[PDB]
RNA sequence: CCCGCAGAAGAAGCACCGGCUAACUCCGGCCAGCAGCCCGGUAAUACGGAGGGUGCAAGCGUUAAUCGGAAUUACUGGGCGUAAAGCGCACGCAGGCGGUUUGUUAAGUCAGAUGUGAAAUCCCCGGGCUCAACCUGGGAACUGCAUCUGAUACUGGCAAG
RNA sequence: AUGUUUUUUUUUUUUUUUUUUGAUUUGGUGAGAGG
């Protein structure tokens, strides 16, 4: 039932006596095609292993996204570190228009119509997490009206 | 400014059996479908984002018989029509004249079909159309002309035909050899392994 | 940065000078071959890259670049440059199969890039 | 056979959510009938009932 | 435009296949050559040929040129302790902005109308050329400008606090 | 007292078993024996 998309995967150094230690971290993104989302960040001298890991981290620490419908319940601006993003709700049909690390959360959150924009850095692990954010922060009609002590209707 | 080569190859690329040989012999007997072509074909990595969306653009062209250009002329027609894009898109490769044939069951393969359209074989509303690109309307009733009524080969495809499944959006006559075109399809009428959306995000770049 | 000191002195685009100023806005000039030569490469390649000094039909003076294996020029040959620069000085090819320069003997695969008909059989 | 005593589209496909024929080869889309099958797509024992 | 005649007949190339970037193998020595950015010194998927593939297709590449990507002049939409970026510090004219209450005005602001905003073009629904491009009917739009009639919260003017 | 004073590529591959709700395959007829 959950799907599970290995973003990136980079060789990362450390310099010993010898010489240079050569390892690999997976960046991950894992959801349920629902409201539920988690990316996870092996690390490991072996890629597969370090992928992995990853998945495992994934699996655990996930986060709920209200979703209307296919989409966003409306525009959301999500940052961290380097990375910016804008993501925007969008009508049935025009599928996820956004880049690199970031489509594949939007994916496996199981929004199926996005108009998203990277500003800023575009390193993938930053711009997940961004990502993640922006679908956490991003609240719902009725949660508003929750909120705000008000009916859906009033809100509209 | 048509495809002329080999069939199966797109076939076997593509991955699925895209209907481009009429079905009287089962396709795994014709060629090695899972097997890519060439001569690198059993070898088979994961391929990129961009290339999953780009294959399925391809099988959708490659389904219908549809160059790169009039593809993306569509892509717009859709885009700028209001719903669904990725459906609209559908229902317009649908509409196309020979398809509709190929639907109704007067040619085995929708090349068949093209080409009896190209003849001069077919007409819709009484008069004789050759585009095989011509958006055929609801009700729009589509027929074989009499001097094409004779040949083997219509009757051969009609049978194929009857061995497939019926489309709902059609009602076809296999005596009159005249079909109507009731409705441009709903999206559920299609086939679900296409992935419209893909080619929406390729086009949307 | 401020909307008042926008107003009073407004943004300047970045005006981005062309990197091949001796076509002046032309697909390709005609030029004739002030001289011939080969030259050595920076680090860290190593070559004799065949170059031509192009006296240029609107007056410049410019150095090509001759791509492909072999060329027939000399001086006072004329040929057409192009643009497009070998990554010192050198910000020009010479069109292969255009005027005085000869198209690139027995290739087979990418012809069109080096002014090559078609082989007949 | 299709479509005879042994039919496709009559009762079910043969192998659990898959047309016996080629298209659904993991768990997404259960149901769809296309005209180059003329199968259902349910589980082996469906056949048992219908 | 239609009808008849014959016979698969007269009709497929161009670029690319190291990564970006869809497509991989074999055979020929930092040369010959490639290159948009980041190979070649004798097992080169990067040079040249072949076979195989990929993408476009009566075109296909290359060059030039413009916008895009470039939130890389940032009005929308960036910054300045260390990355480029706070005048060495002040005073201060012009300029920009201006606490609070009432009254008034109605300039800005908003609303409605009238006139205009040529036609074509763009966009919407239609129609006509077998379809399409193309042609074409009607609409919408032309974000504006001017004038008239209102609204007076906010900003401004004037008057008193 | 002093060090940019022998660098050369000796190079990286994007979705199933969801912490114990799931796969190893054999139908009638007739004859004979044990209790
Ligand atoms: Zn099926």
């Amino acid at each position: 039932e959950l799907q599970e998309k290995l973003i990136a995967v980079n060789r990362v150094s450390k310099t010993v006596k010898g010489g240079r230690i050569f390892s690999f971290t997976a960046l991950t993104v894992v959801g349920d095609g629902n409201g539920r989302v988690g990316f996870g960040y092996g690390k490991a001298r072996e890629v597969p292993a370090a992928i992995q890991k990853a998945m495992e981290k994934a699996r655990r620490n996930m986060i709920n996204v209200a979703l209307n419908n296919g989409t966003l319940q409306h525009p959301v601006k999500g940052v961290h570190t380097g990375s910016r993003v804008f993501m925007q709700p969008a009508s049935e049909g025009t599928g996820i228009i956004a880049g690199g690390a970031m489509r594949a959360v939007l994916e496996v959150a199981g929004v199926h119509n996005v108009l998203a924009k990277a500003y800023g850095s575009t390193n993938p692990i930053n711009v997940v997490r961004a990502t993640i954010d922006g679908l956490e922060n991003m609240n719902s009609p009725e949660m508003v009206a929750a909120k705000r002590g008000k009916s859906v209707e009033e809100i509209l | 400014a048509r495809y002329l080569g080999p069939k199966l190859k797109l076939s076997r690329r593509e991955g699925t059996d895209l209907f481009l040989k009429s079905g009287v012999r089962a396709i795994d007997t014709k060629c090695k479908i899972e097997q890519a072509p060439g001569q690198h074909g059993a070898r088979k990595p994961r391929l990129s984002d961009y290339g999953v969306q780009l294959r399925e653009k391809q099988k959708v062209r490659r389904i219908y018989g549809v160059l790169e250009r009039q593809f993306r002329n569509y892509y717009k027609e859709a885009a700028r029509l209001k719903g669904n894009t990725g459906e609209n898109l559908l229902a317009l490769l649908e509409g196309r004249l020979d398809n509709v044939v190929y639907r109704m069951g007067f040619g085995a393969t929708r090349a068949e079909a093209r080409q009896l359209v190209s003849h001069k074989a077919i007409m819709v509303n009484g008069r004789v159309v050759n585009i095989a690109s011509y958006q055929v309307s609801p009700n729009d009733v589509v027929s074989i002309r009499e001097k094409a009524k004779k040949q083997s080969r219509v009757k051969a495809a009609l049978e194929l035909a009857e061995q497939r499944e019926k489309p709902t959006w059609l009602e076809v006559d296999a005596g009159k050899m005249e079909g109507t075109f009731k409705r441009k399809p709903e999206r559920s009428d299609l086939s679900a392994d296409i992935n419209e959306h893909l080619i929406v995000e390729l086009y949307s770049k | 940065a401020t909307v008042n000191q926008l107003v009073r002195k407004p943004r300047a685009r970045k005006v981005a000078k062309s990197n091949v100023p001796a076509l002046e806005a032309c697909p390709q000039k005609r030029g004739v071959c002030t001289r011939v030569y080969t030259t050595t490469p920076k680090k860290p390649n190593s070559a004799l890259r065949k170059v031509c000094r192009v006296r240029l039909t609107n007056g410049f003076e410019v150095t090509s670049y001759i791509g492909g294996e072999g060329h027939n020029l000399q001086e006072h040959s004329v040929i057409l440059i192009r643009g497009g620069r070998v990554k010192p000085g050198v910000r020009y090819h010479t069109v292969r199969g255009a005027l005085d320069c000869s198209g690139v003997k027995d290739r087979k695969q990418a012809r069109s890039k080096y002014g090559v008909k078609r082989p007949k059989a | 056979e299709r479509d005879g005593l042994f039919c496709a589209r009559i009762f079910g496909p043969v192998k659990d959510y898959e047309c016996l024929c080629g298209k659904y080869k993991r768990l997404k889309h259960r149901g769809v009938i296309c005209e180059k099958c003329g199968v259902e797509v349910t589980q082996t024992k469906v056949r048992r009932e219908r």
